[PDB]
């Protein structure tokens, strides 16, 4: 006998204040009972479970299920109740690697570690909570009672404890063989390297010898699995990756559910297929969640879908990461708040792609959205590669300079260069810092009745120009915006406007270039046509000349 | 040598805060730092039965090239019991902000000499992530008082009071104040003498140590007696335009919310009619008097301003352009406890976010010196931009709380 090292036990507790499960065993057919007795006898022979006395008060139900197209039964121990009562664990697998961050490998070998799983013992003090009962033939003797000695399949703690146990065993081997990579997924170890194949096979045998120190054996007959690997929705090859096939179905009509599935596929495809768009299809899903409802596709949605089919017509692949090279991220504006990007190291060899959509809200502009996309790509890049890419952006250096030096918020984008690929992001208007000599001064105001929603908006100027418009279905805030719109409409190319609306000033001072409000869009359209606009604020009802005059005209 | 029992607040579990993404260089720095800390027994590897987590990252302190581990214990601190057992609390020293020079020392290294309560250690768990999650994150917990945890200075206080005793008795006029990992040492000596006392002070810790701290040698020098405040000032002009008077009435109307007696009747009367913004308006005698009276009112303190230690401090910041930033600290609106302005934002001429991050640190330092706690910031920045970048410029061993302002305040105009 060659001594083997024990696997360190992980101590396990129930949640505070909770006791173990006490769930009734269901009656079973004589056939099912006989099947479970044989299965459990073998598990007992193998050391996985042990018979227990009558003192243990806990129980979990056990079932027998017929393995399809076979005459063999399988046992199922339903640990749902125990799982509700078992502590939370550190779950190492929460974040999965993105293929674009992997490194090219010459060789990747798969080792099956399913047998090692049953060398991981269950914490002695916790075993009692895993008790289960095979009912006896005809209920005429006490049922056979068992508890687990190993991590039960289906128990809450098994994946984390198994994974952590393997990691601890593998740590010295990885550390002392820095020329390989090791990744565990389910019951398999993946071992990659760039060694010539003879040396790579030597390392695999050395890993098997290392694992034997803990008595863990792997199958000599090498795995049937070999590149390419289907993993987490991807295809991995030694020197490239892609998504598993993206097939958009043909339909004569589309339900809520169909469109959700379509967008899900498109989102997934968008990490390597450049230029995928989902705005118009997602617009069809607004607010309603009856999955069977049939939604007619708009012309815009049909066009978007046709454009997506053309993008997906043939395979696209990503390359892997070379740490010796810079990362480059390039962004394009697609319209309607949509942005698309590519990340590469060598021209025309993308590592991955992606997209960004405008956040929901009342007002926005292209510079803010571009900034948001940059921050998203930066954070994603830290995750995948541990560094920020150099950016290529469709905004002139002077435009960015004007934006950030004058914008009321702090803002930053990391090292970047202008790329001249239309449509370019620009500033559509810029308010004056000082009043304009020689430009007419428009004093604006509005008022609305809160019950009837009738109101008025208008202006008076230093030249004696005046206008008041009676309005229906409006509010105080809306009339203030309407009054500014009137002043813009009726003035020359340079205009000074005086408002007492903190609200209206707050909107225009945020510099939107597009809005959910048609009124704000009309104001934006007017601002773009002006040569110079100075917008001044004053407090209402403080005896200021022009302001008090127009206030009287609109509040009567 | 024996541990002080610690518990969480009733009905709360440990922190479960996600580790944010770290750059390659910071991960490598943390792997080296934690490997040494593990060899020294300060931290130990943990298993999957510990589900708690606190974020960690790495910084470089001001004027140093060596990486420092920084754990963001904000969540654990909120969840940790309060410490009033031996003392109700250490009365904040009002004399500290009155000293000609205050030097800040990093004494956090002292905490590693005291063991941490075995049953509390699990709640200090943290993770060194791997790039692209390719390998399982390296999981540790503390065995000793951690830097940045509010319990560390509280538990170490009895040790600190004894270590400092001969120096205080020998220097009765020096003010010494501990906040987290910082020791603030204020005196009225000529700087040369001041540094020698600071250097005298380092030797007590070193002497105690050997019975070597990586950042104890360093020194952040402040001069709170020269700290400057921002009263409300009105323009002095010979030619007032319609626009100038409108801005003045706006500012006075705002100030009327803070000061009683502010009048604009006579100033507004100047604008009667419907005038061009650029037209020059001569001040009347009545308007000049009203302005003068307003100026006199604004020279006086705000009425009824008091600090309540049971209430949060709030700090607002405005970007003024050209590297200038204004800020106000209050507990109640319109009751400022301090106001200020920076233009000296260091090494950040083309980076708004680095400037704001430095402003945030400077304001927090001022708030610690004056009141012994940190304010809640209202930051003029989008959340996503702030959270992407602030850790790149952070140099302090504490971290305040913050929220984000999305609508431009008019108040920027009035502190401008
Ligand atoms: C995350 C991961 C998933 C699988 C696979 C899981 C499954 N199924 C296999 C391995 C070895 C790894 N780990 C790493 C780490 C660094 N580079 C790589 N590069 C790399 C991996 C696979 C192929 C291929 N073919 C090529 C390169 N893999
Ligand atoms: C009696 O009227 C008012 O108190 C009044 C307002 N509170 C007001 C507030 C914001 C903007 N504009 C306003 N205007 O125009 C007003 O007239
Ligand atoms: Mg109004
Ligand atoms: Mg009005």
């Amino acid at each position: 006998m060659v001594p083997i090292s024990p696997i360190e036990t992980v101590p396990v507790k129930l949640k505070p204040g909770m006791d173990g499960p006490k769930v009734k065993q269901w009656p079973l057919t004589e056939e099912k009972i006989k099947a479970l007795v044989e299965i459990c006898t073998e598990m007992e022979k193998e050391g996985k479970i042990s018979k227990i006395g009558p003192e243990n008060p806990y129980n979990t139900p056990v079932f027998a299920i017929k393995k399809k197209d076979s005459t063999k039964w399988r046992k199922l121990v339903d640990f749902r109740e125990l799982n509700k009562r078992t502590q939370d664990f550190w779950e190492v697998q929460l974040g999965i690697p993105h293929p674009a961050g992997l490194k090219k490998k010459k060789s990747v070998t798969v080792l099956d570690v399913g047998d090692a799983y049953f060398s991981v013992p269950l914490d002695e003090d916790f075993r009692k909570y895993t008790a289960f009962t095979i009912p006896s033939i005809n209920n005429e003797t006490p049922g056979i009672r068992y508890q687990y000695n190993v991590l039960p399949q289906g128990w809450k703690g098994s994946p984390a404890i198994f994974q952590s146990s393997m990691t601890k065993i593998l740590e010295p081997f990885k550390k002392q063989n820095p020329d390989i990579v090791i990744y565990q997924y389910m019951d398999d170890l993946y071992v990659g390297s760039d060694l010539e194949i003879g040396q790579h096979r030597t390392k695999i045998e050395e890993l098997r010898q290392h694992l034997l120190r803990w008595g863990l054996t792997t199958p000599d007959k090498k795995h049937q699995k070999e590149p390419p690997f289907l993993w987490m929705g991807y295809e991995l090859h030694p020197d490239k990756w892609t998504v598993q096939p993206i097939v958009l179905p043909e339909k004569d009509s589309w339900t809520v559910n169909d469109i959700q599935k379509l967008v899900g596929k498109l989102n997934w495809a968008s990490q390597i297929y450049p230029g995928i768009k989902v705005r118009q299809l997602s617009k069809l899903l607004r607010g309603t969640k009856a999955l069977t409802e049939v939604i007619p596709l708009t012309e815009e949605a049909e066009l978007e879908l046709a454009e997506n089919r053309e993008i997906l017509k043939e395979p696209v692949h990503g390359v892997y990461y070379d740490p010796s090279k810079d990362l480059i991220a390039e962004i394009q504006k697609q319209g309607q708040g949509q942005w698309t990007y590519q990340i590469y190291q060598e021209p025309f060899k993308n590592l991955k792609t992606g997209k960004y959509a405008r956040m929901r809200g009342a007002h926005t502009n292209d510079v803010k959205q571009l900034t948001e996309a940059v921050q998203k790509i930066t954070t994603e890049s830290i995750v995948i590669w541990g560094k920020t890419p150099k950016f290529k952006l469709p905004i002139q250096k002077e435009t960015w300079e004007t934006w950030w030096t004058e914008y009321w918020q702090a803002t930053w984008i990391p090292e970047w260069e202008f790329v001249n690929t239309p449509p370019l992001v620009k500033l559509w208007y810029q308010l004056e810092k000082e009043p304009i000599v020689g430009a007419e001064t428009f004093y604006v105001d509005g008022a609305a009745n809160r019950e009837t929603k009738l109101g008025k908006a208008g202006y008076v100027t230093n030249k004696g120009r005046q206008k008041v418009v009676p309005l229906t279905n409006t509010t105080n805030q809306k009339t203030e915006l309407q009054a500014i719109y009137l002043a813009l409409q009726d003035s020359g190319l340079e205009v000074n406007i005086v408002t007492d609306s903190q609200y209206a000033l707050g909107i225009i001072q945020a510099q939107p270039d597009k809005s959910e409000s048609e009124l704000v869009n009309q104001i934006i359209e007017q601002l773009i046509k002006k040569e110079k606009v100075y917008l001044a604020w004053v407090p209402a009802h403080k005896g200021i000349g022009g302001n008090e005059q127009v206030d009287k005209l609109v509040s009567a | 040598i024996e541990t002080v029992p610690v518990k969480l607040k009733p009905g709360m579990d440990g922190p479960k805060v996600k580790q944010w993404p770290l750059t390659e260089e910071k991960i490598k720095a943390l792997v080296e730092i934690c490997t040494e800390m593990e060899k020294e027994g300060k931290i130990s590897k943990i298993g999957p039965e510990n589900p708690y987590n606190t974020p960690v990252f790495a910084i470089k302190k001001k004027d140093s090239t060596k990486w420092r581990k920084l754990v963001d214990f904000r969540e654990l601190n909120k969840r940790t019991q309060d410490f009033w057992e031996v003392q109700l609390g250490i009365p904040h020293p009002a004399g500290l902000k009155k000293k000609k020079s205050v030097t800040v020392l990093d004494v956090g290294d002292a905490y590693f000499s005291v063991p941490l309560d075995e049953d509390f250690r699990k709640y200090t768990a943290f993770t060194i992530p791997s790039i692209n999650n390719e390998t399982p994150g390296i999981r540790y917990q503390y065995n000793v008082l951690p830097q940045g945890w509010k319990g560390s200075p509280a538990i170490f206080q009895s040790s600190m009071t004894k270590i400092l005793e001969p120096f205080k008795k020998q220097n009765p006029d020096i003010v010494i104040y501990q906040y987290m990992d910082d020791l603030y040492v204020g005196s009225d000596l000529e700087i040369g003498q001041h540094r020698t006392k600071i250097e005298e002070l380092r030797q007590h810790l070193l002497r105690w140590g050997l019975t070597e701290p990586p950042f104890l040698w360093m020194g952040y020098e402040l001069h709170p007696d020269k700290w400057t405040v921002q009263p409300i000032v009105l323009p002095e002009k010979d030619s007032w335009t319609v626009n100038d008077i409108q801005k003045l009435v706006g500012k006075l109307n705002w100030a009327s919310q803070i000061y009683p007696g502010i009048k604009v009747r006579q100033l507004s009367k100047l604008l009667r009619g419907t005038k061009a913004l650029t037209e020059v308006i001569p001040l009347t005698e009545e308007a000049e008097l009203e302005l003068a009276e307003n100026r006199e009112i604004l020279k006086e303190p705000v009425h009824g301003v008091y600090y309540d230690p049971s209430k949060d401090l709030i700090a607002e910041i405005q970007k003024q352009g050209q590297g200038q930033w204004t800020y106000q600290i209050y507990q109640e609106p319109f009751k400022n406890l301090k106001t200020g302005k920076y233009a000296r934002m260091r090494g950040a001429h083309t980076n708004d976010v680095k400037q704001l991050t430095e402003a945030v640190q400077k304001i927090t330092t001022e708030s610690i010196v004056i009141w012994g706690k940190t304010p809640k910031f209202k930051l003029p920045i989008q959340k996503e931009t702030w959270e992407t970048w602030w850790t790149e410029y952070w140099q302090a061993t504490w971290i305040p709380e913050w929220e984000f302002v999305n609508t431009p305040p008019l108040v920027k105009l009035w502190y401008q």
